[PDB]
């Protein structure tokens, strides 16, 4: 009869001060100790039917583990004090558990039974924790399968979706081959997450890994005018598709035409790539720590650009959103199962905060933008203020306030408003079709007009996440071996 | 063992008991079991007395259902560890329980709109 | 691994307390007749498989060798040579006309038929038949042996030699020549020698307390002959548990409810662990059990001033040391296990004479046996300040070294 | 490397060859006895030692066991086992009614005395009396090892039996049922199979060019043998080099008295080519001087229409598959050194019958047996298109493998 979720309570691990986080491009959180991590555990109570694996879209927002990860299982073996079971029960679903321990934002943890009138167990640090304490330990090692058959699947695309189904296929018996275009396979992870978020050591250690294994990544190479669709096909059996979505939505309004303004992507890549070179001393990225800084379009990218900027000590940076805040409390409508819509207050804003002391602010809402200046650099950026309302038949719609104009100071902007589907039709050398510039294929049965042609990832996903991507790109590895051989176990 | 032995035994008991049979002498040769699925062509041949409804498989089908059991463990080439049950509890790609997460949050919604959909 | 250099370092110990040159431990140290043979097996799907047998004989000065046979995979000439040593000190120590004997066979029964097993068994006796005989050598049962297979070994033996030879292997049937008294043997060496080590430390057996350690044949025969005797057992055990009672544990009804097994305990009610069962309060502590059960911690926490070594090798030799320092009388395994020996020995006189005696002449003759010996190492351990298990080993060895130097071998 | 494991591969590629199950094989890589006895000796200083002595038997299905005894200190169980299983093979070979059969004690007699080997071979024949016998095991001299020796040991079992037993043991003097052409037994042998294999050949002994590695003893022997027909090339490896190099040109008879102790056979410091010479354009050839003299490097150099091994192992795998692509005759060792055994054979038949040969009726039984026996491995090694010491083996491992099966053991 465990009582833990009754005697103990939430903590959290070691964290850097935020003040002085700023002034190194590290990890900003920590794993659990030993007897953390059990007090934490113990607080799970084997739960009956786990509503944090469901791993399922629920009004239009995900809940649970999408790789089905046995979280009671390693809890109650963190709680007992078995590590070595726990990372082999750990791995059994998630072959990337390292990333996720410090990436994922843990909708498992807001899909929780303990979720209701009380805090959520601490899932992902748990999971980084394990994961740690193996790679610490030296337990992960390449399993160097001894059943080789000589088949290829040449994977196109580095992000986790293709590192997942390279694992796969290897780990069946098939030699694969996976391409990028950048020098450093990750995709994502490697340049769009930020080092902060992730060392890209870690990752780099992981694609050791793979190689050591047999995977025999290559780099520099489009795989377009470079290499062609037709030879692609007739030297490979199976091809897949794991280009993901870099395609970034733009806003056809005047005065976005003034030097100054650049995507959040290329910004964040160039500064990580800088970074890994020369530690950002080659000045071939984007400074402006004597710049404002306006970033328009919240969620991931914009928590990472305002980090960046604040790590560059950027004067004045500024968040734009046109969604109304977040309350701090679940709502009528939005009960445990849902994906909690609170306010949460992550990294790159409590430093934010800590750190300016003449303007302890932030989250600027209820306004995007209009009109920009002109003439050559940036001077100045307008702003008025949108309302969500009801109209025709109680449908939130935006409405402007003329009242509310309003002026700042904008030196340097950022676009992270949303995003698009993979890179089309720049790539129609095969005749994969497409909707929404995204790949036309089916969750499960990933087989597209083409025969040997899978898609894969945020390609058919849209917009999704690191486990999401892990989970589709096992799925796509077992669809593909059971075509080219008839069986697959997984 | 010892203690699976006894406890195992304890449990056998209790399942006479059930039935008030209170000597394992007399339900051993007792049939206190029905089944739920079995041909009465079956049941005649081999287990004479027992009661099966609807009937139900054969021994072709049987033989089947062994031999893939059998057949996908000594194959299993990818995973060292075993598969999580769901017997009595719910787990994702596992066995169907009724009373699924979908099911539960969907009727809790349902039951606290007063909505019909 | 080490089996039999600890034999050889006991041998040893022993024969430099005596006095013995070292030629005495260099003619003791190792049998000087080792035959390993291979045995073809005609097995019941049509196919043959050669089986390795191995039969050492450590010493005929005394007398001819006695020694047992045992169906196992694990058998190896060094196991062979040791147990063929350990039974000529069993042999010296109850003062048998015997040497030290060993027969081994690498098989598994339990995969083995009872066709297979009678034609194995015939190909041992064969192949050993050149060396052994009811002069030279008598074999006797051991672990996956009985009398079954003694009478197929009996009849292989006859067959070869043109008559009967029922003194060549003990362990026989009673229609075949065997003996009273082979089920009780053990226990009732046990109980002479509690009887005798009570008399000497002045415990009174009428209402002394006893705890034995496992309710086998031995264990079930020994209870019953301290109620007999008036002895009060407060606690028993078997596979499941024990149970514990200072004031008598009816050894009558437990005994009547005894299943083969030798199980006792009920089905929903909680029993006593061995390890709390060998700290109780008892006078007499009777191990008959899974060896290695006495250890530095639990030696300080036994509450029993005389403990009987029933089984194999119940002790350590911390153990014995705490139990020396703490004034605990300790019986080897060596003597207080030599009924079945000492029974195989009376077996092998009834078959020479031709007679074969009764229960109650067994029992007496054996209750001679074993107080003389028990008395005899005694005084041996009490005239020089050392263990009774040093004492036994002394006197083993002493009868094959002076059989030797009277035949001019050393 | 290991001795027996090669002789277990050899016996499983004979056995494949002739096309038998495996549990032919299983029966007959390992002895069916080995004995391991330890025995007493007082030496002369009034001590006693105990000395180690082994004995092997491998099959009786043939016949009873024979089997030679060495005395050194390098003996070991698994060379004991090994040379059993060469001497079933030589005994198939010729056809004796024989099985394999060997022995062996762990001592020095160099350091041993008269007096002192004389009760060690006494006291090893009354450790083994009870599975030896005319009818069971025939013991003969080895290595370190004479006729005294074997004279003491029939003493000894005369003595054991109560009865005079002269085919017990061989190698015996003439006094005590000994036969004659014991000494040049192994030249003869192997004169016997040049010159059958020269008649099987087109080459005749008038010119017959022939090389010989040894030289000594055996070499010596042989040369001198062959110069009454043939005549001689070169003589290489005399203990010093390439001494010998007449090239062309024959050597005077220098048998009379001359040993290689003192020089060769007339001087040490006579011009001397250099240690191997080969080559040159020969008929026979007879390489004995060390083991694996030959090898795949210079198994294409050397020019001998025919090669009669004299020696063991002189020479190897891939030189004798070389030899016999080349089309050149090979001997093997197996065969050429039989005639020892053959004679000890006809001393046991004298001893049984009690009727004793004279040298002429020993040297033509002799030539007929190995006559035959060259002609059945001649013979059964066209018909398979193999080679000559793959022919021998089979036809070794026939007679014990047929035998075995008539018999029901497999
Ligand atoms: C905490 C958190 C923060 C996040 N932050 C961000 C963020 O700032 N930005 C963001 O975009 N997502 C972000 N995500 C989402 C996540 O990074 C993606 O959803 C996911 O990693 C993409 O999966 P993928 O397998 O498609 O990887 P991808 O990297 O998309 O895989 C494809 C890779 O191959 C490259 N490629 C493209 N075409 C080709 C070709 N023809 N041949 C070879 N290679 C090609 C692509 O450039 C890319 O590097 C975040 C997620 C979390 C949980
Ligand atoms: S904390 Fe999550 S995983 Fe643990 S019992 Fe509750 S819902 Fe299940
Ligand atoms: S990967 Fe994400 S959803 Fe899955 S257990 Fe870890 S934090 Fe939770």
């Amino acid at each position: 009869k465990p009582t833990g979720f009754m005697e103990i309570k939430r903590e959290k691990p070691a964290e850097r001060d935020p003040l002085t986080r700023l002034k190194d491009w590290k990890e900003y959180s920590a794993p659990f100790s030993e007897e953390a991590s059990k007090r934490q555990g113990a607080r799970c109570m084997d739960c009956g039917t786990p509503f944090c694996q469901i791993g399922a879209d629920i009004n239009g927002f995900t809940s649970g583990c999408p790789i089905y990860n046995l979280i009671p299982e390693w809890n109650g073996l963190v709680y007992r004090g078995r590590w070595k079971e726990a990372l082999e029960r750990l791995l059994k679903t998630n072959n990337f558990p390292e990333f996720t321990g410090r990436v994922c934002p843990a909708p498992c943890e807001g899909s929780c039974t303990l979720a209701i009138s009380d805090p959520a167990v601490s899932i992902k640090n748990i999971e980084r924790t394990i994961i740690d304490k193996g790679f610490e330990n030296g337990w992960i090692q390449p399993r160097i399968p001894k059943k080789r058959t000589g088949k290829k699947v040449a994977i196109v695309g580095s992000g986790p979706a293709g590192l997942a189904s390279a694992d796969q296929l290897n780990q069946a018996g098939h030699s694969v081959t996976v391409f990028e275009r950048a020098d450093r396979a990750g995709g994502l992870l490697t340049y769009g997450i930020p080092n902060m978020k992730l060392e890209k050591g870690i990752v780099e250690r992981r694609i050791k890994l793979l190689t050591q294994e047999g995977i025999d990544f290559v780099t520099n190479t489009e795989i377009g005018v470079d290499i062609t669709a037709d030879e692609l096909k007739e030297q490979f059996d199976a091809v897949i598709l794991c280009t993901g979505a870099q395609k970034q939505r733009d806003l056809l309004i005047e005065g976005r035409d003034s030097k100054g303004v650049h995507y959040a992507m290329d910004y964040l890549t160039l500064a990580t790539k800088s970074y890994l070179d020369s530690n950002f001393k080659d000045k071939q990225f984007i400074d402006a720590k004597g710049k404002d800084v306006i970033v328009i379009g919240g969620g991931d990218t914009g928590a990472d650009c305002v980090a960046t900027a604040l790590r560059q000590k950027a004067k004045s940076v500024h968040q734009f959103g046109k969604h109304p805040k977040l309350p701090p409390a679940r709502t009528n409508d939005n009960m445990w199962p849902e994906q909690p819509h609170v306010f949460t207050l992550e990294y790159a804003y409590e430093e934010a905060e800590a750190k300016f002391g003449r303007d302890p602010r932030e989250y600027s809402i209820q306004t995007t933008k209009m009109v920009a200046d002109k003439n050559g650099k940036l001077k100045e950026l307008h702003t008025i203020q949108m309302e969500k309302v009801k109209n025709e038949h109680g449908k939130y719609e935006f409405r402007e306030l003329p009242g509310t104009e309003k002026v700042w100071p904008a030196q340097l902007v950022f676009i992270a408003i949303g995003f698009e589907g993979t890179e089309q039709p720049l790539l129609k050398q095969f005749g994969v079709n497409s909707v929404n510039n995204k790949i036309s294929a089916a969750y499960g049965d990933y087989q597209t007009n083409i025969d040997g042609v899978f898609a894969a990832g945020d390609a058919r996903r849209g917009q999704s996440l690191i486990v999401w991507a892990i989970n589709e790109g096992r799925e796509v590895a077992r669809e593909v071996d059971r075509y080219l051989m008839g069986s697959s176990v997984l | 063992v010892s203690k699976y032995g006894k406890s195992i035994t304890e449990g056998v008991v209790k399942v006479m008991s059930k039935m008030g049979i209170s000597t394992v002498q007399s339900y051993r040769g007792a049939q206190i079991f029905e089944a739920v699925g079995i041909s009465r062509d079956v049941i005649d041949r081999y287990f004479s007395g027992t009661a099966s409804q609807l009937g139900g498989i054969d021994l072709q089908t049987i033989a089947e259902e062994a031999q893939r059991r059998h057949r996908e463990a000594y194959q299993d080439d990818y995973s060292k560890t075993l598969e999580p049950g769901s017997d009595f509890q719910w787990r994702n790609g596992g066995e169907h329980h009724a009373f699924n997460p979908k099911t539960i949050h969907t009727l809790q919604w349902a039951c606290r709109r007063n909505d019909y959909n | 691994l080490d089996v039999l250099k600890s034999t050889q370092t006991v041998i040893h110990k022993a024969l430099e307390k005596l006095g013995y040159p070292e030629e005495v431990y260099e003619l003791l140290k190792e049998p000087m007749r080792l035959l390993t043979v291979k045995i073809p097996v005609r097995m019941d799907d049509g196919s043959v498989k050669i089986f390795t047998g191995y039969r050492a004989q450590h010493n005929d000065s005394v007398g001819p060798t006695k020694g047992g046979i045992r169906f196992h995979p694990n058998v190896t000439e060094k196991e062979v040579k040791a147990l063929s040593i350990w039974m000529s000190l069993k042999c010296g120590i109850i003062d048998l006309p015997y040497g030290g004997g060993k027969g081994g066979i690498v098989c598994d029964p339990r995969d083995m038929s009872f066709r297979e097993l009678e034609r194995l068994s015939r190909g041992y006796v064969r192949a050993i038949s050149q060396i052994v005989g009811p002069t030279k050598d008598v074999p006797a049962p051991d672990v996956f042996t009985n009398s079954q297979i003694m009478a197929w070994m009996m009849d292989e033996y006859s067959r070869i030699d043109e008559f009967n030879s029922p003194g060549f292997i003990t362990g026989k049937p009673l229609v075949l020549g065997g003996s009273h008294g082979r089920e009780s043997a053990t226990a009732k060496g046990v109980t002479i020698c509690i009887k005798e080590a009570a008399k000497k430390r002045g415990i009174d057996i009428k209402g002394a307390r006893v705890v034995v350690q496992g309710f086998g044949n031995a264990g079930s025969y020994l209870a019953k002959f301290m109620h007999d005797a008036g002895a009060k057992v407060v606690g028993i055990s078997d596979a499941y548990g024990g149970l514990y009672d200072p004031e008598g544990l009816d050894i009558d009804y437990l005994l009547d409810r005894r299943d083969s097994f030798g199980t006792v305990t009920k089905l929903f009610n909680d029993t006593i662990t061995n390890q709390e069962l060998l700290e109780l309060d008892c006078d007499i502590l009777v191990p008959a059990a899974i060896e290695n059960q006495i250890t530095e911690e639990n030696a300080h926490n036994i509450r029993a001033k005389i403990v009987v070594e029933a089984a194999n090798g119940p002790t350590t030799l911390e153990g014995t040391k705490i139990l020396s320092d703490r004034d605990i009388l300790l019986v080897p395994d060596v003597l207080a296990s030599a009924g079945g020996v000492t029974v195989s020995y009376f077996e092998w006189v009834q078959n020479n004479q031709g007679f074969y005696w009764s229960e109650e002449e067994v029992e007496e003759k054996l209750e001679k046996m074993m107080v003389k010996s028990f008395n005899n190492i005694y005084e041996m351990a009490n005239n020089r300040r050392i263990d009774m298990r040093l004492a036994a080993y002394m006197v083993g060895v002493r009868k094959m070294a002076e059989a030797s130097r009277f035949r001019g071998w050393i």
